[PDB]
């Protein structure tokens, strides 16, 4: 029977330069006879592999930063950042070796609690050469802001539009802790030359009232 | 000294593998002998010696069957064959016929019947001198091998070298100095080299009853590619011979009536 | 010290997987080598490993239908999966010695290709501009293509302050879209060229367009 890895918390908002620790919790043992934990712990960056911090339990591979330390044996096991920085956005997966099958933690997230900003919003009308082709979609950017909290709402020729957008959301980013957004609005053709005025809304709270961008035609 | 803790930083980093080449990388600057000669080194009632073959590790030599011999007081006289070239001033072999060759004269010049014995890669030498025994009219009445790895069936001790790297330095009993560092090296080189001959031999498996490391199956287990007997004893790759000598002493006696 | 990852994105249910790893820097014979996956979403699935002598460890979940192969001949091992279906679709990445003591120097894992199963054939995008209108925000719109992934780069690569490129969307119709943007200094929509360039792979096809006023 396979172990079963718990992570703790599942996830984690820290704010920068504060410290910060996972916890996981194996259903057996990863003591060995020999003595040796065999508790490894990865960080998935945001758009690339998992790439291993902590092997063994408690060592670092190699050009890992000293802000990074493990500790634990048996069943429980915790990591710990000291000094936790903006590169250290990710999810950390635990997974015990000790066993076959490897069997995995759920991974914990990790988000940068930083200050609060607003979003810079942009409004893009369909293309003359997407319209050729009977359909039009209407693009809202709502770029570098915190938190991720954020209400996108489509208004053509003032009706609230529902159920005909889809939304994006990038990851936080690794420099500025920050995200960014995008919100689509999916026309017929027949349907976008029915109406002039064409609005997003964006309710943040780095704005002190909600943003417009709008365009016609 | 500088070796001795690469050899350390080379467990802790995963390159054992690459370490051992430089080590038989350097042992090729020591001298070498293909008419140099050595003698056993005596460690008691019994009708049939116990021959004893010294490991290859670093901290391999005479003194790491003290505790069988002790335990094995009463049931057989015990001798040793050191591996030439851990001692300073040694040469070292130029091939495992080298070594055969000399290790074969100073137990013919010295004995009366006879087993040979090895631990780990020293099975394997102790497999060679019988093998040369036999070859020469002489041969014992059988060998007995304490976990041995042949090569072709070392995936565990592979993925293992950090452990049992580490747990060499804890048991560090005599110091290992340049000169054993660099015969580690060139012994690892020629046993990884060498191939055993089917030679009719009876053969005693002493098998550990606990791995060093993780493994998903039994297939951790020492090997041996010709017939032979199968005994288990308490203890891992290392306390089978030593905290646990006397388990392995009546495994021999009932091996030999 | 690197490993290489190639293999077909898109397979046809009750198909076989294939994938292949390469291995450059040597060190092969040292360790078992792994293959990984991660399903949209999701965590983390330990496949299955092999050695160099082709011993085989494999996850009883799916020990059944796996199949790992190696080739020390070109220090290359391989992945395949009999009788997939939707459950199948994940990120499948390789790695060296996963849990194994040793691996302080343990190489990053293959950068993983993305495996979707379905009968839907394949379909290259459509790439709209996103103008600049009247610091500036332009973009490119991936309209309509299947599988993922697409890959979006600005001016080859020598433009990658102040990118986005969104995560797709998967639409109603089946196809994904998504859209790449970068803010730039509104002086410089004259004085400066910007194309996207788009990788579809799984429909061998790459687009680049010009973004202008
Ligand atoms: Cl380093």
């Amino acid at each position: 029977l396979d172990v079963v890895m718990t992570q703790s918390p599942l996830s984690l908002p820290v704010t920068p330069g504060e410290p910060a620790s996972i916890s996981c919790r194996s259903s057996q043992s990863l003591l060995h006879s020999n003595g040796y934990n065999y508790l490894d712990w990865y960080l998935q960056k945001p758009g690339q592999s998992p790439q291993l911090l902590i092997y063994l339990g408690s060592n670092r591979a190699s050009g890992v930063p000293d802000r990074f330390s493990g500790s634990g044996s048996g069943t429980d096991f915790t990591l710990k950042i000291s000094r936790v920085e903006a590169e250290d956005v990710g999810v950390y997966y635990c997974m015990q070796g000790t066993h076959w099958p490897r069997t995995f933690g759920q991974g914990t997230k990790v988000e940068i609690k930083r200050t609060v900003a607003a979003p810079s919003v942009f409004i893009f009308p369909p293309s003359d050469e997407q319209l050729k082709s009977g359909t039009a979609s209407v693009v809202c950017l709502l770029n570098n802001f915190y938190p991720r909290e954020a209400k996108v709402q489509w208004k053509v020729d003032n009706a609230l539009q529902s159920g005909n957008s889809q939304e994006s959301v990038t990851e936080q980013d690794s420099k500025d802790s920050t995200y960014s957004l995008s919100s689509t609005l999916t026309l017929s053709k027949a349907d976008y030359e029915k109406h002039k005025v064409y609005a997003c809304e964006v309710t943040h709270q780095g704005l002190s009232s909600p943003v417009t961008k709008s365009f016609n035609r | 000294s500088a070796l001795r803790d690469g050899y350390r930083q080379a467990g802790v980093s995963g390159r054992v593998r690459s370490y051992l080449d430089l080590l038989a990388g350097l042992s090729d600057f020591r001298e070498h002998f293909d008419g140099f000669s050595l003698d056993l080194v005596d460690m008691g009632p019994g009708e049939v010696t116990v021959i004893c073959c010294a490991g290859t590790a670093a901290i391999s030599g005479p003194h790491e069957f003290t505790r069988l011999a002790g335990a094995l007081r009463g049931i057989a006289p015990v001798r040793a064959v050191p591996q030439p070239g851990y001692e300073e001033g040694e040469p070292l072999p130029s091939s495992m016929a080298a070594v055969a060759a000399v290790q074969a004269d100073a137990v013919i010049r010295t004995q009366k019947p006879f087993v040979v014995a090895g631990h780990s890669a020293g099975a394997l030498m102790a497999y060679a001198l019988a093998t040369e025994l036999l070859d020469r009219g002489h041969p014992p009445r059988g060998v007995v091998l304490i976990d041995v790895y042949p090569p072709g069936h070392q995936d565990a001790m592979n993925a293992w070298l950090e452990e049992l790297t580490a747990t060499l330095f804890d048991r560090e009993t005599v110091r290992m100095d340049d000169t054993r560092l660099t015969a580690l090296g060139a012994y690892d080189r020629l046993t990884g080299q060498w191939r055993p001959r089917e030679t009719g031999l009876p053969t005693l498996l002493v098998s550990a009853g606990e791995p060093m490391g993780p493994w998903p199956d039994d297939s951790w287990k020492p090997t041996w590619p010709f017939e032979h007997d199968t005994v288990a004893v308490p203890g891992d790759h290392f306390t089978m011979v030593q905290e646990h000598a006397d388990a392995i002493a009546r495994h021999i006696d009932a091996w030999l009536g | 010290v690197q490993l290489q990852q190639w293999g077909a994105g898109l397979l046809k249910p009750s198909e076989t997987l294939s994938l292949t790893c390469a291995v450059y820097g040597g060190s092969f014979s040292g360790y078992y080598w792994s293959w990984i996956r991660q399903p949209p979403g999701k965590g983390l699935e330990w496949i299955g490993e092999i050695n160099h002598s082709g011993s085989t460890n494999y996850n009883p979940s799916l020990k059944s239908r796996v199949t790992i192969s190696v080739d020390t001949s070109k220090n290359q091992f391989s992945l395949k999966l009999s009788s997939v279906t939707a459950a199948d679709t994940a990120v499948y990445y390789c790695a060296r010695g996963l849990g194994y003591s040793g691996s302080y120097y343990a190489p990053n894992w293959g950068q993983g290709t993305l495996v979707t199963v379905s009968s839907a054939s394949t379909k290259g995008p459509s790439v709209f501009p996103l103008a600049p209108s009247s610091t500036a925000a332009l973009g490119c719109l991936v309209k309509d293509y299947f599988p993922e992934p697409v890959t979006v780069s600005w001016n080859s690569g020598a433009l990658t302050s102040g990118v986005h490129t969104f995560p797709a969307v998967l639409q109603s119709s089946g196809l994904y879209s998504l859209s790449s943007v970068v803010t730039v200094p509104s002086s410089s929509l004259g004085t400066q060229t910007y194309i996207c360039n788009v990788n579809h792979k799984p429909s061998n096809t790459k687009v680049d367009k010009k973004v202008e006023p």
